[PDB]
């Protein structure tokens, strides 16, 4: 599952709630530390509610295993991500996958 | 035809073709040479600490560097680029290696996790400190004065290896060895000591930057030429007997 | 003993600075001793002693001196920097001496002037340097400006020496004449271990020392002054890497041909080593072979299965990662990854045969030798095994092995596919 | 100096303006050769004007 590892926690309090902008700067990566995604180079960072079922479920499950100011590294699986089909063109079948993920702020 | 065909090169991606630039960083050392041969040993236990202020990106990626623990120069060198590693030009950068950033580590772009509490990065004011293990490897570090168990084996120390320290841009930090130098806030522990003792004459010893080929030249272009080590012959004192 | 060094509790304190021997100290920890010594061996020339130095020519014994050549950084330019047509010149100051010459390369370990493509001379010895050795001009010390210049047109290779144009036995300005230009000319310099210099291309006039003298009425140019920018330089590098294919060595071949097989092997006597990286990694129990010809260790062999880090090729034979999870107590847990033979054959004994499936067995000649790890998150890997031999036949080489490299799946028979080199 | 370099230089143009060539400077300087060859007087005007 997401198997949640922390790099430099906050409060470890304000976990995030349903309707919530959960605005972040993540910087994901692949296996074998290929890198296929980033959020820091654009200075755009990302948003998404809780529930609305936007993204795969890997980063909600992450923030709901978060709080704010928290730096941290999910580790996804095939199960929750694309799968065996997998992303055409970047993801390949059946990969795991690595987040540099850090909330900051709620809305 | 042309959007079939477009549609069916994308998806194969083991055709696809993959790049990452990288944050430029450069090691450090200081005067010391470990020197350490077997037959007339000084100090199989060394201390030093590093204190740090600032890690911050200001205007850079947060991808930034900073690590510690020792690397096999018998595996690595001081270059300033290279490697099918990702590169990242600094210490725990060869395979045959470790290195303490805090959390984990990253042999040769393996993690391996670090049993400590607290697990947290090298932030602003953390103390880092340093000990030596080398006939049964477990190499030990300690933040703050707090147990970092599950220290590293097999790492390749037949021999010797090299004192380093490595760090990206956006960094504000000091050495601690001894005398004003060091105001050791975690003493040498029992059966260490405080890594200043090898002092030797003719200079006051102080950082060398890891034996660069050239620094920020300005008049001309120096080619500063081949300084192998303190020695062309080796490197090793010479307990005369 | 251990007196103040007992290096696990040190019970007695006061460690000192004499430890380490009188070679760190000095007089100012010897003057009450050694004036005693000194007064009774003084004596001792009282009683009549005879005794000369052993290191003097006199008492001749002193054979333990010998050069030690190492790390002659041929420090150089861009290729694309180059030039055929026009005069040029550029200076280069000096710190030190010793083996270090300079001069012009062409573009093609091998110092200068030992092969027909770099022209040079020394000023440890005062000699030119292309395919041979001759004399010329005269030598040089720190502070010593060498001024190497050329006119591509008419080929007059000269070099001035703080306005000294230096002169062959002959006594003739030019030192080097009559060199094809073909692909240019490039600024080079090689520099011996405990050798420094530092060169000025065209970067500043002001900056250079003596140019006003012998460069600019005489129609010679800079290198770098037009150019509004950092003018570039590498370098003869440390570690090997993999980049071309030789076709051309000592003597060894390459080909391809039915199990498979290829055509190589020396005569020279290949006292030293070698390297070997494949181009291409093919793919379309797994037993598929590498053959080697001095079978029954002519040489002892070392065979490791190895990743891509290096640093040496010499004699440092048998000097070659483990997970220790600790529970914040200290006795390790979960090491089972752990440090992420001397035998084969081709001829006189036999071969080497790979394996695949995670799992391994690397071994020579169908006899079990207790292969030890299994250790694989990730390795690419081309063939590179290197040894010594007494130099017979010196080379060779060779689902199966060709199926744990690419997508598709374990099948024997490889088809052609147009790279095989 | 370029009053010094005047002084030098004068006293060896009026020398080269004359020692150009000559058939008896070719024969008086052989025979002075085959007994102790023309003098290098091109060579001394170049040294000079590498200077001036």
């Amino acid at each position: 599952g997401v198997e949640i590892e922390t790099i430099s926690p906050g409060d470890g309090r304000t976990f995030p709630k349903k309707g919530q902008t959960c605005v972040v700067h993540y910087t994901g990566m692949l296996q074998n530390g290929k890198k296929f995604d980033s959020s820091r180079d654009r200075n755009k960072p990302f948003k998404f509610r809780i529930g609305k079922q936007e993204v795969i479920k890997g980063f909600e499950e992450g923030a709901a295993q978060m709080s704010l100011g928290q730096r941290a590294k999910l580790t996804c699986t095939p199960d929750v991500a694309y799968g065996a089909t997998g992303h055409p063109g970047v993801i390949p079948p059946n990969a795991t996958l690595i987040f540099d993920v850090e909330l900051l702020n709620l809305e | 035809n042309q959007h079939l065909i477009c549609d069916n090169l994308l998806p194969g991606r083991d055709l696809l073709l993959q790049t990452r630039l990288v944050n430029h960083v450069s090691s450090m050392r200081p005067n010391i040479f470990l020197g350490v041969s077997e037959g007339s040993a000084q100090y199989k236990k060394w201390y030093y600490e590093l204190m740090v202020d600032h890690t911050e990106p200001f205007v850079t990626a947060e991808a930034t560097h900073l690590r510690v623990g020792w690397a096999s120069t018998e595996g690595y060198s001081p270059y300033p680029g290279g490697g099918e590693e990702w590169g990242g030009n600094g210490v725990g950068d060869d395979l045959f290696s470790y290195g303490f950033d805090g959390l984990h580590l990253w042999s040769g772009c393996i993690a391996r996790t670090v049993s400590s509490p607290n697990q947290h990065l090298l932030r602003t004011d953390d103390v880092i400190s340093c000990c030596l293990d080398l006939s049964a490897p477990s190499i030990s570090f300690r933040i703050n004065g707090q147990p970092v168990q599950g220290m590293f084996e097999n790492f390749n120390i037949d021999g010797l290896f090299f004192p380093v320290v490595s760090f990206s841009a956006g960094i504000k930090v000091r050495f601690l060895l001894g005398g004003r130098h060091g105001e050791f806030k975690f003493l040498p522990p029992p059966g260490y000591a405080a890594c200043y003792e090898a002092v030797l004459p003719k200079e006051k010893l102080k950082v060398e930057h890891s034996r660069e080929y050239k620094q920020e030249r300005t008049y001309t272009r120096d080619l500063l030429g081949p300084t192998v080590s303190l020695t062309q012959a080796a490197f090793t004192p010479v307990p005369v007997d | 003993q251990g007196w103040t060094y007992g290096i696990q509790q040190d019970v007695k304190n006061r460690r000192n600075p004499r430890l380490v021997p009188y070679t760190l100290l000095d007089d100012r920890t010897k003057k009450s001793n050694k004036d005693s010594l000194r007064e009774a061996v003084r004596t001792l020339l009282g009683y009549g002693y005879h005794l000369e130095a052993p290191d003097q020519d006199h008492a001749s014994r002193a054979e333990v001196c010998s050069g030690t050549g190492e790390r002659f950084r041929i420090f150089r330019a861009e290729k694309t920097y180059a030039v055929k047509a026009g005069r040029w010149y550029f200076e280069f100051e000096a710190v030190t001496a010793g083996d270090m010459r300079v001069g012009w390369s062409r573009p093609g370990d091998l110092e200068l002037g030992s092969d027909d493509r770099a022209f040079a001379f020394d000023g440890f010895k005062a000699q030119r340097w292309h395919q041979g050795n001759e004399h010329y001009g005269r030598s040089w010390q720190a502070g010593d400006v060498v001024g190497c210049m050329v006119d591509m047109n008419e080929h007059t290779m000269m070099f001035t020496l703080n306005g000294e144009i230096l002169l062959d036995d002959s006594g003739s300005e030019l030192a080097f004449k009559d060199f094809d230009v073909g692909d240019g000319f490039i600024p080079v310099c090689s520099l011996g271990v405990a050798q420094v210099g530092r060169m000025n291309f065209g970067k500043d006039v002001s900056t250079l020392k003596y140019f006003t003298i012998c460069g600019l009425q005489e129609g010679y140019e800079p290198f770098a002054v037009n150019t509004n920018r950092d003018i570039t330089m590498w370098l003869s590098k440390r570690l090997p890497q993999f980049l071309q294919v030789p076709s051309n060595h000592e003597h060894i071949e390459v080909t391809r041909i039915d199990v498979t097989q290829k055509s190589f092997g020396s005569q020279n006597n290949n006292t030293d080593i070698m390297f070997y990286r494949l181009s291409m990694p093919i793919e379309c129990t797994y037993y598929y072979s590498v053959r080697i010809f001095p079978g029954q260790e002519p040489a002892n062999v070392w065979v490791g299965w190895i990743t891509s880090d290096f640093h040496q090729y010499d004699t440092g034979f048998d000097l070659d990662v483990t997970v220790t999870l600790g529970d914040e107590k200290g006795k390790v847990h979960e090491s089972i990854k752990r440090s992420n033979p001397g035998q084969g054959r081709n001829n006189s004994n036999g071969l080497e045969i790979g394996c695949v499936v995670g799992l391994l067995t690397f071994i020579a000649n169908g006899k079990e030798l207790s292969t030890y790890y299994q250790v694989e998150p990730s390795t690419k890997l081309f063939p590179a095994v290197f040894a010594q031999a007494t130099s017979p036949n010196v080379f060779q080489f060779e689902g199966l092995f060709k199926s744990e490299h690419k997508n598709p799946v374990p099948q024997c028979p490889p088809r052609l596919h147009v790279q095989f080199l | 100096l370029p009053i010094g370099l005047n002084i030098c230089a004068p006293g060896d143009q009026e020398l080269i303006a004359l020692a150009k060539n000559r058939f008896s400077l070719k024969d008086t300087e052989e025979e002075v050769r085959d007994i102790i060859l023309g003098i290098a007087n091109v060579l001394f005007h170049l040294e000079q004007k590498s200077k001036y």
